[PDB]
RNA sequence: ACAUACGACCAUACCUAGUGGAAAACUCGGGAUCCCGUCCGCUCUCCCAUAGAUAAGCCACUAAGGGCGGGGUUAGUACUCAGGUCGGUGACGACUGGGGAAUCCCCCGUGUUGUAUGU
RNA sequence: AGGUGUCCUAAGGGGGGCUCAUGGAGAACAGAAAUCUCCAGUAGAACAAAAGGGUAAAAGUCCCCUUGAUUUUGAUUUUCA
RNA sequence: AAAGCGAAUGAUUAGGGACUCGGGGGCGAUUUUUAGCCUUCAUCCAUUCUCAAACUUUAAAUAUGUAAGAAGCCCUUGUUAC
């Protein structure tokens, strides 16, 4: 027998914290020091590329803080990235860098500086920074902003890294180091420059199509069902990925469609309103304690 | 209704508590090597008493924890000793449940006279499925009051799988 | 007897009830500049940039911008003559003022009502006036009969 | 209307117990060669999106629930600024011109909203 | 009613993972009190010293790297002429 | 100032319900590892009588900062090494 800790007095006392971080999807500690700035610049706004990772997608935004709420610049998911001739892996570290490069190009077009600002155009695993271009007898600075990473560890070789390289060779500049990049050796401080490239076009893993097929046949029918389904080969991965980063820079604005159900936008609504649930009101409310009392008092 | 409502053995922890510092220790830490196969982890003493002869910041027990099939077949060794009696107090209001047993020779680790003989205690950790719920990083939560099990509940697993009875 | 800088500041830097905690984000997105009107407020948790105990609950102008403090001007009454001082504020004490929204706002309904009337035709009559004395009226005791009163007599109550 | 990502006010949103969830989404889940990290792939990290299931998380509803928010009463009461050659041995109290609270107790309610994509 | 003539190469600076005091139920020697495991837990713990204020993915705790405890001078606040 | 303690810290009077293995003295054989029958303190829960210059969820009167424009409001567009 002790206090119980828990009595009506308890509560009264208790203070919550803030809603979103009672769910657990936000750190205030580092929010404040991403989207503050100095306040001899007056409105000049701060650009954050935020990204996040679920079970079977990939999320990218460009966003702006604002006294009254974020507002979104451009985004691109990993659905969109169909349309230009990838099926599979939608979530390893490869489909990371084509859905980094579809928002970079996505957003350039949008205020005009496609034309300049070409990027590398041809991957490679080197270590650059995108910097400014000569034009109209003058020098214009690039477009700048920088990387939320939100709750993820950032250990070597995460994919959250795979997104900033895609988004630095589409044009945009983002100011980073190596160290985190696959490929860097902490004991001789050195890149490979040559695992990054293999790693990049999803060489990973086609390694590992060829090596589970030998020593396991069976797990390697289980894990790869849809892979043979559609006959691509561990050969074939590289020309896959290579041929999708050229439609990327043609066209980015081109649009997929899902084999889900469609419908209007003023249809959706009246059917979610058949399943709702009315409250009770206060009068049906105090007749339940009625009939409440009643048939509680007749079994005694 | 059961479809994912499987009740499992999460984890097998074991300790030995020699009590004081030295050579003594580190033999028996040399003991639980080889019958689990991993490197144990020592435990410092945190109060400071002179009744037992104990000082803070000195090693005095040892303990490892071991996890899938290597936890179910060490477990069946355990319980032959007992010979799979065990008392209705040894099960917490939770669910788990654990025994001690006085001579780590009795099965079979061909003793050797020179390491000498030890005691050992057992505890295990029920678990269900899904459980990552309240310990994944992000978006961490509280699972909820039917998914728990019960104290009842366990036994009944016990008696069902090994044959046991209990006292 | 003695004289610190934080003295008798027991219940003024403090957080109220139930306020402890997270500050408020919506702080840092707002912006000044040179001739607002600021209201210094102090907050206990930020312990960088407190300006002293005097200037707690009074209203300045700003005079200077900087990465992230502004310069107050405020008016401090020394016996029998008055002091302009200048003191740095970091933000999370200042705070925007409401003392000149009222005129502000007056002025602008009052350039156009006088524009309106002024191709209509007739005056009027935009400066304000304090409150005058009622005027005539008649009250009906149609089903409003009054009702007597009475004092009452004295009783005990406990 | 509903769902997801980033937000604003920061309990009308919290805590306990019980029922239900079209579509998609979210989740549990399977494997340990590669990057990486542990006594232990528990956590973190990589690969797969087939299969199983809404059991839990999540959403909704119920309870003469605890708490929280708004209001009525207590009350023109307690207190207080100015005044008299006002009462009383004193303690202290009444009146004239003004300002004016707080418990116990009773009633109602249980989140609102901005940008982008999709059901 | 009390305090000061000191102390610190970290008890200073940066970053990352974790959450305290206490209570309930369990396990050979083990008992009020030694080590291990689960659930609840608004700070009831901790932060060199008197007291007051402040802090929970920290300002507490452990781990990794360091010397902004450096150079040249001006404006401003408190005691106040 | 007033107010509050069936609201946190501290002080304080009195009964009731639930409990025994927390301590003390008995009973049925002081049998007692009898959760037997008694009970005196202790503990927990719902109520009750009074307080705080160095306590507080609330909160006056009197006094206190700023503003009430021509040095104002609005439109168009020159300078720069920020």
């Amino acid at each position: 027998f002790h206090k119980l800790v828990k009595n009506s007095a308890y509560y009264s006392r208790f203070q919550t914290k803030f809603k979103r971080r009672r769910q657990g999807k936000t750190d205030y500690y580092a929010r404040k020091r991403l989207i503050t700035q100095a306040k001899n610049k007056y409105n000049a706004p701060k650009y954050r590329l935020v990204v996040r990772f679920t079970n079977r997608d990939i999320i990218t935004q460009m966003v702006t803080s604002e006294i009254n709420g974020d507002k979104i610049f451009a985004a691109a998911y990993s659905h969109e990235l169909r349309a230009y001739g990838i099926n599979h892996g939608l979530t390893n570290w490869a489909a990371a860098y084509a859905t980094g490069l579809l928002l970079a190009r996505r957003v350039l077009a949008k205020l005009g500086l496609d034309k300049t600002f070409t990027g590398v155009e041809e991957p490679n695993g080197e270590y650059t920074l995108t910097e400014a271009a000569e034009t109209e007898d003058g020098e214009r600075r690039p477009f700048k902003a920088i990387l939320d990473v939100g709750l993820a560890r950032t250990s070597t070789g995460a994919r959250v890294f795979g997104v900033m390289k895609g988004a630095s060779d589409g044009g945009i500049f983002i100011p980073h180091s190596e160290n985190r990049f696959p490929g860097y050796d902490i004991e001789t401080e050195e890149l490979d420059t040559e695992v990054l490239k293999k790693y990049i076009y999803g060489g990973h893993v086609a390694e590992y199509m060829e090596t589970l097929a030998d020593d396991d046949e069976e797990r390697y029918k289980s894990q790869f069902v849809k892979y043979i389904e559609d006959d691509v080969e561990a050969d074939s991965l590289e020309e896959l990925y290579a041929e999708a980063h050229k439609q990327i820079r043609a066209d980015p604005f081109r649009k997929y469609v899902s084999d889900a159900p469609k419908k209007s936008k003023e249809e959706w609504k009246a059917e979610s309103l058949k399943y709702k649930k009315a409250k009770l009101s206060r009068e049906e409310r105090k007749a339940r304690v009625e009939a409440k009392i009643k048939q509680l008092l007749a079994e005694q | 209704q059961n479809p994912m409502r499987e009740l499992r053995i999460q984890k097998l922890v074991l300790n030995i508590s020699v009590g004081e510092s030295g050579d003594r220790l580190t033999r028996a830490a040399k003991v639980l090597e080889q019958l689990s196969g991993q490197t144990p982890v020592y435990s410092k003493a945190r109060y400071t008493v002179r009744q037992f002869g104990i000082r803070r910041n000195e090693k005095i027990a040892v303990h490892v924890t071991v996890r899938g099939p290597k936890a179910e077949e060490i477990l069946e060794r355990g319980l032959k000793v007992k010979e799979y009696e065990l008392r209705r107090r040894n099960f917490s209001e939770t669910g788990n449940f654990g025994f001690g047993i006085s001579e780590h020779i009795d099965l079979g680790i061909k003793y050797d006279p020179s390491i000498g003989i030890y005691g050992m205690d057992f505890y295990c950790c029920m678990t269900r499925p899904g459980e990552r719920v309240a310990k994944r990083r992000r978006c961490k939560s509280r699972i909820g009051a039917s998914h728990r099990i019960t104290r009842e509940e366990t036994i009944r697993w016990f008696k069902q799988r090994f044959d046991g009875i209990v006292r | 007897h003695a004289a610190g800088l934080r003295s008798g500041t027991r219940y003024a830097f403090s957080r109220g009830f139930r306020k402890h905690g997270q500050i408020p984000l919506s702080t840092y997105l707002r912006t000044y500049r040179v001739g607002d009107i600021v209201d210094i407020k102090v907050n206990g948790a930020v312990q960088k940039g407190m300006p002293h105990k005097f200037y707690h609950g009074k209203t300045g102008v700003v005079y200077n911008v900087t990465k992230s403090a502004v310069g107050v001007i405020v008016y401090k009454r020394v016996k029998h003559r008055y002091i302009e001082k200048r003191i740095n504020v970091r933000i999370e004490h200042v705070k925007p003022s409401r003392s000149r929204e009222d005129f502000l706002r007056r002025v602008k309904e009052n350039a156009e009502l006088k524009k309106k009337a002024k191709a209509e035709g007739v005056p009027v009559q935009l400066k304000r006036q304090p409150a005058m004395p009622r005027e005539a009226h008649t009250v009906s005791i149609a089903d409003n009969k009054p009702v007597t009163l009475a004092p009452v007599a004295y009783e005990t109550t406990i």
